[PDB]
């Protein structure tokens, strides 16, 4: 039951549950950073610079 | 959510875009004689020859 | 002595005697979350403001381009700039609600908290006013032409008090400099009333929808209403940003992208949404005087209506007649927003003179005479 | 490979002026510029007709201009 | 009089809150407004080294700058003298002062195309209705000379004459240059000049709609939990008899 | 200062209360919740309505009569030479 | 210039018609406009002020 | 500044007209020369 | 630039003594004054950057 | 003792008195006490020799 595996390691002393916010907000972030991006970028796709620039990235001369 | 809008502002107090990164300064040997120290303009500060 | 040391502490006793063990009615509802999102517009502003005031550079042949280098080259300062013109908009937005509620409530029966309050929506008025100039653009200059040109409607000591303000014989830079000092300064004396408005306020306690006395009935403000506000926030908060980060300029005119042209009046000149209703109204008096008369009494007829309350009882929620009225009237402001926004012709003059004689004889007539009717027809 | 170089605005041009609206626009303006033309003492003009084809036009035009752009 | 023929509405790829700008479209608004407008529209906001990420490459930017003279000093002799351009530049001005500019367009004055876009009613889609909207004036209308008859200009008589033709240019990206794919194209630059940072506005518009729905949520919850304690309530009134 | 302890006086009434633990966040969501907020809905929206519907008409009506006096009338035109 | 109903100046704030005289006409416009300190000294140049 | 201070205002604004002020620009953008008025700064002997 | 007691140079803000190298000698400055990155591509020309 | 008037009054005359030479500086001798240093628009290339605080 993690509902109470949680609640007993990580909710319930005011100081751990302080080290999971962080913790999690940490993880949180990273993660959803990367798919807001994923997802902004396929939604646009071939219009953003990410996409043209092989075209004249060391492609000439 | 919190942690990024201070990310942002603090970045806001940074140096800007317009704030270059620019090149050289030639120096001619000639108009700096022996015994002498000169002070050019340059890279914001001072600099000496 | 005291043993907890919330309760004795010079200090953390306001904190904790002003706001967490503080007596709230157990029975506000939503149209009360204003105040604090009116208080915590103020402080976005005041600091959004101050990050904005560390890249402007209050001169004529400077300001407008530095506005655009705050945008194009701040670091993030495109973001700052339209959080704060937006929050401009949603402190209105909110402000509006706030006083409504007060109407619709008689909260204004709290005569001084209420006072200070109608000093403080001509404050932030005249706040929102300088700070849209302080870009100095199409808007910005022929604002300030106009409006620091009402003073010239009171005989003698007009033409000179025009003068000041402007530092010169014409607007021009002393203008826009003692425009960004002021602007600068409002805020903090903003700050300081809400303190008293607040103050002023806590002697009685808040009102409550029913308006019958909640001392029956009181809870702590945290975690009921603390909670509330936290929620209260983070919804104004979506649609701001959703409208700040989607549609930017949505809100807001564009003659502003056009540098101050001495010499050219853009012919669709309107102020920002917030002040179209006023604008509206000195459209109508085609005189002189009459117009800005009209227009003062479009604001401080709000010092008139604690005097014109009679109702037995204190809220509508129990009037009927009250409340069609009430609703008529802000349908009425609605409109003169609608024609502020129009030229000056045909229909729109006839409406607009129409719904600005509406706007006066609700308020001034009709409200305090249903309000003696419906006293009748309970039998008092 | 051999091609033409066409604009695909003037293309859409020529298919949306077959329009319903269009036609019946267009038909008002020309019998406008009829008369104001023939008379030598009329202050009338076939703005407002001219704008109304126009409108009608242009407002077909967008709706597709755009697929055949890069 | 006061009659007006109002643009339409256009599907720009830039359109959707969620969609950014077509970065391929930009690189060639710009070759349009350096080879075509430039020539009397001056651009002072944006400057060679906002292209570089954008549309080009740094390469690209630095001799897209060098490609122009620009004045400096003063020098050791308080002598002000040419120079190549750096990336730091900004655009080219292509008149030294209002002045000179009506002088050189029969009085007109060729406004600053930076912030353009948001300066007019219509932005984008005014812009463009009025590059191919220009026509022959309708029975009646008299065109002042050195005018131009444009039914999307307040007054239908602007004083720019047509800029663009089939041609005009060469996207050297192999485009077919034709003449509304020309002024679709400068339109889109016009949008991205007079507010770059539209993109990433509308990425964290989109960060912002997720954390503001799954947030607004949690605290909904929240604010019911502890309310419950008052909603649930029961209450009697036990007089004594 | 304080005030709780003063506010007023009251007798006979008892009040029962469950912690939050207990019970249920947002309850009866059909069976008490829409209901009610169908049943304020109703009560209210004549009240509100009318007066918006009704400067809603007068805002299309002038809108549209000054477009109207955009427009030519050709009894203007039509003895012209 | 040129617009009004009176074939002079209209004042696009509040509304106010001058006629090609700059005579208030109608609207919230007080007086008529100014009319300057001037004088025609040549054939064709006038000198205002 | 120098007048009523050591100077009639006559004296002031004719000590003025005898610099060259430039000024500008003129109608085709053109900066030009002209005498001085009593507004202006005591002329730079050096552009910089 | 030619003061201090190190034919050098001297701070006088809060007295620092460079030698003609530029090094620290006396003082609270911590370190030498920084030697820029230059190339001597002339016979009496150098180039500083 | 009621801070009106004793100390009210007092205040008043002690502020005569820091206001006197406050202004009999200020009128008669405005740079006495400031550094002259700052006459002399900046130059980021230039330390003055003689560079002191307020
Ligand atoms: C989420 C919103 C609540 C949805 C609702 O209508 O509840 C009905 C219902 C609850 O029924 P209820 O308990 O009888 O409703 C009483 C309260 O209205 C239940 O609502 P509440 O008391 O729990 O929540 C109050 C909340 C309610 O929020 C709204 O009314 C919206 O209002 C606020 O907190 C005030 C903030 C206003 C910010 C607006 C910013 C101004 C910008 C204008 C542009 O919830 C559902 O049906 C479940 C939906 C999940
Ligand atoms: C007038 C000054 C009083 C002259 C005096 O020494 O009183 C002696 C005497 C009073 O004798 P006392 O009652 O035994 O003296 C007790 C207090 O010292 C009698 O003095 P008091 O208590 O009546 O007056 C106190 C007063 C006394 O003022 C002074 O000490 C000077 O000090 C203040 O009010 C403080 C203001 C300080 C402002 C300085 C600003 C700083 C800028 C520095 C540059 O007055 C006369 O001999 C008559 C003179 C007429
Ligand atoms: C690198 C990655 C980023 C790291 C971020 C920095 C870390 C910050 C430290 C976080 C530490 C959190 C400690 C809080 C613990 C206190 C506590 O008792 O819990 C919260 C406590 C409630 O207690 P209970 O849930 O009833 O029970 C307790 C369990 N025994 O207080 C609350 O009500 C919390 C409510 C949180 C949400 C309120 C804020 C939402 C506001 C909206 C606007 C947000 C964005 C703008 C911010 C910008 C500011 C300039
Ligand atoms: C000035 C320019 C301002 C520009 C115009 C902005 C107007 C925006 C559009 C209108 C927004 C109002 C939203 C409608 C809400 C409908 C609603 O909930 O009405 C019913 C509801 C229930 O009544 P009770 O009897 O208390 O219920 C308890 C017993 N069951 O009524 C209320 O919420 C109370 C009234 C709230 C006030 C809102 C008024 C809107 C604001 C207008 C400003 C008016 C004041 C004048 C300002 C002068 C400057
Ligand atoms: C010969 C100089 C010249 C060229 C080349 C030119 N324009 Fe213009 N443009 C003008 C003039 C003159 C005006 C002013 C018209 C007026 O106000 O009478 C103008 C005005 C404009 C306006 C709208 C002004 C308004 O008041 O609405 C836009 C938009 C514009 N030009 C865009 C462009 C674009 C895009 C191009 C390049 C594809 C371009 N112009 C090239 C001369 C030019
Ligand atoms: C800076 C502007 C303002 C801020 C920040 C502010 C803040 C507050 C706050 C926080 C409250 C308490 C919570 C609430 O009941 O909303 C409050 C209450 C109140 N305010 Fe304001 N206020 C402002 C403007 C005004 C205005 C313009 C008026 C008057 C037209 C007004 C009238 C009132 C009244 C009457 C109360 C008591 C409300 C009740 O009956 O419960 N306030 N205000
Ligand atoms: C009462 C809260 C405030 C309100 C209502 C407010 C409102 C405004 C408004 C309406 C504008 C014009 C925005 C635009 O459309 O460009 C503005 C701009 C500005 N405000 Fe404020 N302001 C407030 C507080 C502050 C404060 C205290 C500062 C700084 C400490 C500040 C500094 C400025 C500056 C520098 C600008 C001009 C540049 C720009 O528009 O971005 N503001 N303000
Ligand atoms: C300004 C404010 C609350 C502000 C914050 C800042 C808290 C101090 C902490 C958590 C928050 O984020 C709130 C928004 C409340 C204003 C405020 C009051 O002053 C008073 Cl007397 C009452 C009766 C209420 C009732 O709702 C109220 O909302
Ligand atoms: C709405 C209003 C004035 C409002 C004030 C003057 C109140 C009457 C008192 C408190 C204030 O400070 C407001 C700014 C004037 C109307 C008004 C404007 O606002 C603006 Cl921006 C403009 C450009 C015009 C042009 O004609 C105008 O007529
Ligand atoms: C209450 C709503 C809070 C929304 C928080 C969203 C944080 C914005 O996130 C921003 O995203 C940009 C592009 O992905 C990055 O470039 C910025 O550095 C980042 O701060
Ligand atoms: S800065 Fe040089 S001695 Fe301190």
């Amino acid at each position: 039951a993690l509902l109470r595996q949680a609640y007993s390691a990580l909710f319930r002393r005011t100081s751990t549950f302080a080290l999971t916010v962080v913790l999690g907000a940490v993880l949180f972030e990273r993660a959803f950073d990367q798919g807001a991006d994923a997802i902004f970028e396929h939604l646009n796709e071939g219009k953003l610079w990410k996409h043209i620039k092989h075209k004249y990235e060391a492609s000439e001369e | 959510a919190a942690k990024n809008v201070v990310t942002q502002f603090i970045s806001s107090l940074s140096a800007s875009a317009d704030v270059l990164a620019l090149s050289k300064i030639e120096i001619k040997l000639s108009d700096i004689p022996e015994g002498k120290n000169v002070a050019f303009k340059w890279r914001g500060k001072p600099l000496f020859v | 002595m005291a043993p907890n040391i919330r309760k004795s502490h010079p200090l953390l006793k306001m904190i904790n005697n002003s706001l967490i063990d503080l007596p709230a009615p157990s029975n506000i509802s939503a149209w009360w979350n204003f105040g604090s999102l009116l208080a915590v517009c103020l402080m976005t502003q005041i600091l959004t403001g101050l990050l904005l005031a560390m890249h402007y550079t209050a001169d004529t042949s400077l300001a407008f381009s530095s506005v655009a280098h705050t945008c194009r080259n701040v670091q993030y300062g495109w973001l700052i700039r339209n959080l704060h013109a937006n929050g401009a908009s949603f402190f209105f937005i909110c402000i509006f609600l706030h006083i409504g509620r007060g109407l619709y409530y008689g909260s204004y029966l709290y005569k001084e908290t209420w006072n200070t309050g109608v000093i403080l929506l001509l404050t932030l008025m005249a706040t929102a006013f300088v700070g849209y100039v302080l870009p100095w653009g199409q808007m910005s200059f022929w604002g300030a032409t106009v409006i620091t040109n009402l003073f010239s409607a009171i005989p003698y000591i007009g033409h000179t008090l025009v003068e000041w303000a402007w530092g010169g014989f014409s607007v021009d830079n002393p203008t826009l400099t003692r425009f960004f000092a002021l602007h600068f300064l409002l805020p903090f004396a903003i700050a300081g009333i809400t303190i008293i408005h607040l103050t002023f306020l806590h002697e009685s306690g808040s009102n409550n929808p029913l308006g019958i006395s909640s001392d029956s009935d009181k809870i702590p403000f945290h975690p009921y209403y603390s909670f509330k506000d936290i929620l209260g926030l983070t919804l104004m908060l979506t649609p701001f940003l959703t409208l700040a980060l989607f549609s930017p300029n949505l809100l807001g005119d564009p003659e502003n992208f056009t540098p101050a042209n001495p010499l050219v009046t853009p012919p669709h000149i309107k102020p920002e949404w917030y002040f179209l209703f006023a604008y509206a109204i000195l459209r109508s008096i085609p005189n002189k005087l009459g117009g800005v008369l009209a227009l003062a009494a479009s604001v401080l007829i709000l010092f008139l209506i604690p005097f014109l309350h009679k109702s037995k009882q204190r809220t509508m929620t129990f009037r009927p007649l009250s409340q069609t009225l009430f609703w008529l009237l802000v349908a009425n402001l609605l409109i003169l927003t609608w024609i502020g926004s129009q030229p000056v012709e045909h229909p729109f003059i006839i409406i607009g003179q129409m719904a600005s004689l509406s706007y006066f004889t609700i308020l001034l007539i009709l409200f305090p005479t249903i309000g003696t009717l419906e006293n009748k027809m309970l039998n008092y | 490979e051999e091609e033409e170089l066409v604009d695909p605005l003037t293309t859409i041009r020529e298919h949306c002026e077959q329009t319903e609206k269009c036609v019946k626009a267009r038909e008002r303006l020309e019998l406008c510029d009829a008369r104001v033309s023939s008379r030598s003492h009329t202050e009338e003009q076939c703005t407002e007709e001219l704008f109304d084809f126009l409108h009608a036009r242009d407002h077909c035009v967008a709706h597709k201009l755009f697929n055949k752009l890069k | 009089g006061e009659l007006e023929l109002h643009p339409p509405a256009f599907p720009w790829s830039h359109g959707g809150p969620l969609s950014a700008l077509d970065h391929s479209s930009v690189r060639r608004g710009f070759q349009v407004y350096k080879q075509v407008c430039s020539a009397c529209h001056s651009m002072d906001y944006v400057a060679f080294r906002n292209l570089i990420g954008v549309t080009h490459t740094e390469a690209e930017a630095k001799a897209l700058a060098e490609e122009v003279e620009v004045q400096d000093g003063p020098d050791e002799n308080g002598e002000l003298f040419m120079r190549p351009g750096k990336i730091s530049d900004y655009f080219p001005k292509p008149y030294p002062n209002p002045e000179a500019a009506r002088a050189a367009n029969n009085g007109a004055l060729p406004p600053d195309l930076s912030y353009i876009v948001n300066a007019r009613h219509g932005g984008e889609d005014y812009v463009f209705s009025l590059l191919t909207g220009y026509c022959d004036p309708p029975a009646g209308v008299v065109v002042r000379e050195g005018l131009h008859y444009n039914p999307y200009f307040p007054g239908q008589a602007i004083g720019m004459a047509p800029p663009i033709y089939n041609e005009i240019l060469e996207y050297d990206d192999g485009t077919p240059a034709t003449m509304s794919q020309i002024a679709k194209d400068v339109c889109t630059f016009l949008r991205w000049a007079a507010e770059p940072e539209h993109d990433q506005r509308k990425r964290m518009g989109l960060k912002m709609l997720l954390i503001s729905a799954l947030l607004t949520s949690l605290l909904y919850y929240m604010k019911r939990h502890k309310w419950s304690v008052l909603k649930s309530r029961k209450m009697a009134y036990r007089p004594p008899k | 200062g304080i005030h709780f302890g003063n506010l007023a006086r009251v007798r006979h009434i008892i009040t029962y209360s469950l912690s939050p633990f207990e019970q249920r966040a947002i309850p009866n969501i059909f069976s008490d919740a829409l209901p009610n907020v169908w049943r304020r809905f109703s009560s209210q929206v004549f009240k509100v309505a009318p007066p918006f519907l009704g400067a809603y008409l007068l805002y299309s009506w002038g809108t549209q009569e000054f477009e109207r006096l955009k427009r030519k009338n050709p009894a203007d035109y039509e003895n012209d030479q | 210039a040129n617009s009004g109903d009176f074939g002079g100046y209209y004042c696009p704030c509040h509304g106010s018609h001058y006629d090609a005289s700059g005579r208030i006409r109608k609207g919230p416009a007080p007086y008529n406009l100014e009319v300057p300190t001037y004088q025609f000294v040549g054939d064709d140049l006038v000198v205002v002020g």
